[PDB]
């Protein structure tokens, strides 16, 4: 068996401005198997409206997700990505930061 | 398109 | 060495009855398929089945059921007996989807509305000519299959008891007595030819015989005649120095 | 869908080159397949073909060129034993394998001798019930049957003696219980010329 | 200049109880145009992108049964594989096959590819010159014995030269304002202290197709394999393609560093330093 711990990151469409809307993005690839659980948060609570591209997979097997949302960032507002797969003893948190 | 042949059992 | 059958590979249904045409196949193929063919319209798409467990659908699924248990066996299984369905029924198989495809013996398939139409041939040898033989050299005795319904038979000559394939020849397809009626009876002719010399000697027996594929023995009959089951009616000739 | 075969029947004779084609209504179509199938047999595969251009066997050529949909079957130096009713297989998808309404060919023997004759036969069941031949004549004589639901004539049929190495084209007509003329009966479409009607 | 196209696909076991979950999809370059889903309503391969809908009846009845084809072939597998690694049934396994061709900028058969795995390990592959086989492990080698046998390469080498080729030159000139774009990168360059005396410059790429870039950092005109952080090209969602790079920097000495950026899309390589 070959079992692929995945890369996360999170970040949006378009350069991050307050008060214009815009796309959370979190980008889970590198893992294997294909199943994992991947929410966005909004200072914490989950973000219900949330779609993901169809499943694909790169030259070495491993598999690639997009997830995505509609969002408007504001200064005082927190985004994250959780993510979960079998790999983890338990959900991988990575914050959202629009400085990078 | 996909392939309408080739595509077999291991 | 590994093939394909069907079973069975002729059968008269009655009207509004089931029947099931097994088709099994030693090969390993993957891909399996059921035609039905009328003589017109070529080869036609039934069914089919790209692996085992799974089925699918082609031209004319209507009134017809299909079955894939195993990779083995595809059974075509016909619920209601429609008479649309008379027809000539080929099961095949390839070893994927979308590859050469290997089909089996056939099957004659006729569905009637009325048992009092089924009739056995009538079947008489005609002795050659005197000016046949007199300008050729050679002798042609003909067949006559007639008043016979349907169109499930096969036509075979034996001489001195054994079957012969030099010759002879059988016409193509059964014509009809009255080609207008519903349900008409056919006829079938068929001409061998030998020399004078192998005609003309007493010691040579002639046989012209047909075989009818009739009524199952499971069938409903009551009326006049005898039960027209699946039968050969024989018809003989010899040799004669006049 | 549709796939549509060249229209039949075709009369090819003896040694030449018969050729028939196929078209198909899908633009994806991957797999091509030629199939012979004489009377009250299966169809057996002549050739399979997937990549565009000519393939060859023997006697027999594929062409595809899918561009055009387009499938033929050139079949070289026809022999009597190729006679039979062609078949294309278009492959449309998985399982669906789709086929053409057939194409009759007839390979029609060199008839080494054309020498018509019609002849009168007596029954062995009794000698009194009649029949008529009409034997050996050339391959360009074709045979009509109408004249009443009286008088049954049957197709031109073609037999073979293998040690005599004769060719036969035959036909058979009767009527049942009438005042039925052995030489009025085969000329609804006109017979040959010197038939021999030896009465 | 050069394309490909590609067909990806996944079956999962979800098993002690089997059905399985198949997704497929497929790709133009880095664009993709349709997908299967056997847990998706519709149970057809369904458009994703504006060009390929204007492909007729045949097509979807076409693709739909091809594709469902596709993942019965796949069941089997997961029934057979298990057989020939001796792995029982409470566990979940999977299956993954990718195909398609590459063309060069005349459009004219470049190489071609079908792979197969399972588990995530390569199971079987198509070698280069598409008459043989690599089989990886001894499983492997009953499934190239089979398919040695079958002629699965001679149907193969038949669509990868053909059947690839020409449906992606339709593909191509069906939606040539989509796919033979090139979505120049949007460059900029930010700047973080990390304590009194060191400090991260971030070169960015914003929005480019295709996925292909180039981004190389260089001090005083000399190529930094040093100190690089170098993100996995992601997509924005909308078609497009992010990347950054970035590297620690001594204060005050900032200027000494250039970002560069090659792509397909820009007229020349980008040259951005800090400032």
């Amino acid at each position: 068996m070959i079992q692929r711990t995945p890369k996360i990151q999170v970040y949006s469409r378009h350069p991050a401005e307050n008060g214009k809307s815009n796309f959370l993005n979190c980008y889970v690839s590198g893992f294997h198997p294909s199943d994992i659980e991947v929410d966005l948060l909004k200072n914490g609570e989950r973000i219900e409206k949330v779609e993901h591209s169809d499943l694909s997979f790169s030259k070495d097997w491993s598999f690639y997700l997009l997830y995505y949302t509609e969002f408007t960032p504001t200064e005082k507002d927190e985004y994250a990505c959780r993510v979960n797969h079998v790999t983890l003893s338990q959900p991988k948190i990575v914050k959202w930061d629009r400085d990078m | 398109e996909l392939a309408g042949i080739g595509i077999l059992t291991v | 060495i590994a093939g394909i059958t069907q079973a069975p590979t002729s059968q008269i249904l009655a009207a509004g009855r089931r029947m099931t045409l097994r088709c099994t196949q030693d090969m390993r193929h993957n891909a399996m398929y059921w035609y039905r063919q009328d003589l017109g319209l070529g080869l036609r798409l039934i069914h089919y089945s790209n692996t085992a467990g799974t089925t699918g659908k082609g031209e004319v699924p209507d009134g017809y059921s299909v079955s894939r248990a195993n990779t083995d066996d595809f059974p075509l299984t016909l619920a209601s007996a429609v008479p649309s369905q008379t027809s000539v029924y080929f099961c095949a198989s390839s070893l994927s989807f979308g590859t050469e495809a290997f089909f089996g013996q056939g099957t004659r398939l006729t569905v009637v509305e009325d048992l009092n139409k089924v009739f056995p041939p009538e079947v008489a040898v005609f002795e050659p000519s005197e000016a046949e033989i007199s300008h050729t050299q050679k002798a042609t005795l003909v067949c006559l299959a007639t008043g016979f319904y349907p169109d499930h038979v096969e036509l075979s000559w034996w001489v001195n008891g054994k079957e012969v394939h030099s010759g002879v020849c059988t016409d193509p397809q059964p014509l009809k007595e009255q080609p207008a009626l519903n349900d008409s009876r056919y006829a079938l002719s068929s001409r061998l030819r030998v020399s004078a010399t192998f005609w003309q000697d007493p010691r040579n027996h002639f046989r012209c015989q047909v075989q009818f594929y009739g009524l199952s023995e499971n069938d409903e009959w009551t009326q006049d005649r005898a039960k027209p089951v699946t039968q050969i009616v024989s018809a003989e000739a010899w040799g004669r120095a006049d | 869908k549709e796939v549509e075969q060249n229209s039949g029947p075709l009369s090819v004779p003896e040694g030449a080159i018969a050729s028939l084609n196929c078209t198909y209504s899908d633009r994806g179509s991957q797999s091509f397949f030629w199939y012979r199938q004489y009377s009250g047999k299966s169809p057996e595969l002549i050739m399979f073909i997937y990549s565009n251009g000519d393939k060859e066997d023997g006697r027999f050529t594929a062409q595809l060129n899918k561009a055009s949909q387009y499938v033929s079957l050139l079949i070289r130096d026809s022999q009597p034993s190729d006679s039979a009713t062609y078949l294309c297989a278009v492959n449309f998808g998985g399982g669906k394998l789709i086929f053409g309404q057939g194409t009759e060919l007839s390979v029609k023997p060199n008839i080494q001798n054309p020498d018509p004759a019609v002849y009168q036969l007596r029954d062995s069941k009794s000698s009194d019930k009649s029949v008529c031949l009409f034997t050996d004549f050339d391959s360009q004589t074709n045979v009509s049957q109408s004249k009443d639901s009286d008088v049954y004539i049957t197709d031109k049929c073609v037999l073979d003696m293998r040690s005599m190495d004769f060719k036969s084209n035959s036909a058979v007509a009767w009527s049942n219980k009438s005042d039925f003329a052995c030489a009025n009966a085969f000329n609804n479409s006109i017979i040959p010329e010197d038939t021999f009607f030896p009465s | 200049g050069s394309h490909s196209m590609r067909y990806f696909f996944t079956s999962v076991s979800r098993p002690g109880r089997g059905e399985p979950r198949f997704i497929a999809v497929g790709y133009v370059d880095d664009t993709q145009f349709v997908r299967f889903d056997s847990d998706a309503a519709s149970q057809r391969m369904e458009p994703r992108a504006p060009w390929i809908e204007q492909e007729g009846p045949e097509y979807w009845d076409g693709e739909t049964r091809k594709v469902k084809a596709h993942s019965q072939t796949h069941r089997v597998d997961l029934g057979t594989l298990r057989g020939y690694y001796n792995q029982s049934e409470a566990g979940s396994h999977t299956v993954q096959r990718m195909y398609g061709c590459d063309v060069g900028s005349d459009w004219r058969f470049l190489r071609g590819y079908h792979q197969y795995a399972y588990d995530g390990k390569d199971y079987i592959a198509l070698k280069e010159d598409l008459r043989s086989w690599t089989a990886a492990d001894m499983a492997a080698q009953t499934t190239k014995h089979k398919w040695e046998a079958a002629h699965v390469a001679e149907q193969l080498r038949a669509y990868l030269e053909g059947t690839c080729v020409e449906w992606l030159r339709r593909y191509l000139e069906n939606g040539k304002e989509t796919l033979q774009r090139t979505d120049a990168p949007k460059t900029h360059m930010t700047h973080h202290a990390v304590s009194d005396h060191e400090a991260t410059l971030r070169c960015w790429a914003l929005s480019f197709y295709p996925a292909e870039i180039t981004l190389t950092w260089q001090r005083d005109g000399e190529d930094q394999t040093q100190d690089t952080e170098l993100v996995e090209t992601r997509p924005a969602g909308d078609g497009t393609f992010q990347k950054w790079a970035a590297v620690v920097v001594p204060s005050g000495q900032e200027q000494r560093y250039t970002c560069h950026v090659q792509h397909e899309g820009l007229p020349k390589p980008l040259t951005l330093r800090w400032e």
